[PDB]
């Protein structure tokens, strides 16, 4: 089996493989590869183990299971960025962004442009002045795209792009882009996010 | 150079009003809050310190641009941010008026800012567009009976104080430095909003911010002059402007040179005062030396301007070598008022911390530099 993965922060590839060892085992990402066909309903050789436990054959011994709902998340430390600037007009354009940022289950960061109109708070914010983010992803949603939001995002790993005008500055390192009206192309985007099952 | 009597007069009333007006305990106060005194401002217009180089024949006050340097400079010596509220409608407001407006444009807007009715802000600078200009990202659209615009300007000063305010944009997207016209907007109007008010480190009293335009429409009967010829009308302006900023470049050396004398007549350290050490006087004189020197050049470019030869070299240079020497003058006048210069209360501090910008703003030192090497070597 010629096992690939990555390594070195995801910097490095390789290709490790056992040569003298029979079996051969690996942990497999979650979501890279996709489901198979359901119900042919084939067969089934369901075969027998014997589950002979012992008097102290496991140390291991739980007391509690919980379930949390981590809501708090810093822009810093977050794996998804949803984005937003000027381009809301008003205030409760984040919560588009919000519901944006669930199925992804990252935070909501602002530019300047917000912050000085009162749309939001400068723990937020993002750029030279701001706080810098290395996300997985980020959505540039309704900024012109001024160098001094665009240096703190540079080396976000994907950047999506969502302005009405085809003529600002962020479609330089956009890596996908879409021209329009964000409070239109926000909920169709969430809307096929679900139909595959995220 | 040589004064016209009615200059020297001229010269005398500006400083006796500066003195006057502008006190110790009222400019501490302009300071913690950032708010210059309206009431000053009137009573500036009411002798017509806002309309110095425009002309009684469109009753304006009938000085030359040599006047309007020495208000200028013996203004800022006392205070920057007074001289910041004179150039504005003296040179930045009723420049591109002067220049490309009809005189129903002229009448309905200059007179107002003259007489210190109305204020007019000078929106030129984009986050994307600083030295260069010319890469605008503003646009202006024809629509017939209006034009249509939509874009955002950094660092505009006095404009949330400013009623009217002319502005830049793109309407030729593909001419670039060819195809820009300039508009007046009223701030009043749709669309328009201001950015925060900007935290500077000096030039405290007079409020700087953005200029942001959603989908605001302008009227065509408030358009500079011919289409894209806005870009030439705003650089000619610009170099009366730059010629107001070696000004003050000039008026805040006087200054802070003026107390450093002062204070080094007047304090003694061991046992001698402190003028009475050789490197502190030879560091006066290199100071005087080298403000007078360039007190020269900027005085001659003005009087260039007046007898109406080309002046974009000479005033080049002005600001560039102006601005420069003159922060070095600020420095060295904190250090000979030595450690208390480091304190607020000595007025030397609030000096050096205004003199800052001027190697900045109205064209950088460098673009100062690109223009007079590349005016000097062209074959
Ligand atoms: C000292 C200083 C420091 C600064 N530091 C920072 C910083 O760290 N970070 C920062 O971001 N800024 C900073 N700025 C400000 C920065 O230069 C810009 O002013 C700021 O980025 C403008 O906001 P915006 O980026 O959202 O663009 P804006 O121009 O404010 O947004 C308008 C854009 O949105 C589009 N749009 C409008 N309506 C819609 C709509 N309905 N749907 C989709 N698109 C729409 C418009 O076409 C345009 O593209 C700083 C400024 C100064 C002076
Ligand atoms: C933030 C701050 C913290 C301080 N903390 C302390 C502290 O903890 N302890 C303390 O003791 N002090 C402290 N000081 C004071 C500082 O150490 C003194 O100011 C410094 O030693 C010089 O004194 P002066 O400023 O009075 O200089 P002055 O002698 O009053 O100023 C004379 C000026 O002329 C020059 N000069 C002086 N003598 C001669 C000479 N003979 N020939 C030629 N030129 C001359 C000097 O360069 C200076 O510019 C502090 C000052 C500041 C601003």
């Amino acid at each position: 089996i010629r096992q690939t993965r990555p390594a070195f922060g995801g910097n490095l590839m390789a290709t490790i493989v056992c040569p003298g060892s029979r079996p051969q085992m690996s942990t497999v990402r979650p979501g890279v590869m996709d489901k198979a066909a359901y119900d042919p309903s084939q067969k089934g050789e369901v075969i027998k183990l014997d589950a002979t436990f012992n008097e102290g054959d496991i140390r291991t011994k739980v007391l509690e299971i919980v379930k949390t709902t981590t809501d708090n998340i810093s822009i810093s430390d977050a794996d998804f960025i949803v984005s937003g600037g000027m381009g809301l007009g008003k205030p409760e354009g984040f919560e588009l962004l919000k519901q944006l940022a669930d199925k992804l289950g990252g935070t909501v960061a602002t530019s300047r442009a917000c912050v000085d109109a009162g749309w939001a708070d400068h723990a937020q914010q993002v750029g030279q002045t701001g706080t810098t983010v290395k996300p997985q992803i980020y959505f540039a949603c309704g900024i012109s795209g001024a160098i001094q939001h665009i240096a703190g995002m540079q080396d976000s790993d994907i950047i999506i792009a969502i302005n009405k005008n085809e003529n600002a500055p962020i479609f330089e390192v956009a890596d996908y882009g879409i021209v329009g009206d964000l409070y239109k192309v926000i909920p169709a985007i969430i809307e096929e996010l679900d139909k595959i099952g995220k | 150079m040589y004064f016209s009597e009615q200059n020297k007069m001229i010269r005398k009333l500006a400083r006796d009003f500066a003195e006057k007006e502008l006190t110790t305990e009222i400019l501490d106060e302009v300071e913690e809050s950032g708010e210059f005194p309206q009431e000053i401002l009137d009573k500036m217009a009411k002798f017509g310190f806002f309309g110095i180089k425009i002309p009684k024949s469109l009753g304006g006050s009938g000085g030359d641009h040599m006047s309007y340097v020495i208000c200028m400079e013996e203004f800022a010596r006392v205070s920057g941010v007074a001289s910041v509220y004179l150039s504005s409608p003296n040179s930045l407001a009723g420049g591109p008026l002067l220049l490309s407006g009809t005189e129903e444009q002229i009448e309905k807007y200059l007179k107002p800012i003259i007489t210190g009715k109305k204020k007019l802000a000078f929106a030129l600078t984009e986050p994307g567009a600083g030295s260069d200009a010319g890469g605008m990202s503003t646009t202006a659209v024809d629509m017939g009976d209006y034009y249509l615009l939509n874009g955002r300007k950094t660092f505009i000063t006095m404009a949330p104080l400013c009623d009217d305010a002319v502005i830049y944009a793109k309407t030729d997207m593909s001419k670039g430095t060819r195809g820009i016209s300039a508009f007046i907007v009223d701030l009043k109007s749709e669309g328009v909003s201001m950015g925060k008010n900007e935290h500077k480190m000096g030039l405290i009293g007079c409020a700087t911010s953005d200029i942001i335009m959603e989908d605001v429409k302008v009227p065509k009967e408030n358009r500079l002059g011919e289409v894209n010829k806005g870009f030439s009308n705003a650089m000619k302006t610009l170099d009366v402007g730059r010629l107001g900023v070696a000004s003050q470049s000039i008026g805040v050396a006087q200054g802070a040179l003026d107390e450093a004398i002062k204070y080094a007549k007047e304090r003694k350290q061991f046992g001698k005062r402190i003028a009475d050490f050789q490197a502190i006087a030879f560091m006066i004189a290199d100071m005087a030396t080298k403000l007078e020197a360039a007190k020269l050049l900027v005085y001659n470019a003005a009087s260039l301007m007046d007898n109406k030869k080309n002046a974009t070299k000479e005033a080049s240079m002005a600001k560039f070598y102006a601005s420069e020497i003159c922060n070095e003058i600020c420095a060295k006048a904190v250090q000979i008022h030595g450690g208390y210069g480091y304190i607020k209360e000595y007025k030397v501090e609030r000096m050096y911390r205004d003199c800052r910008v001027f190697t900045i703003y109205e064209g950088t030192s460098q673009v100062q530099q690109m223009v007079i090497s590349g005016m000097l070597l062209k074959k």
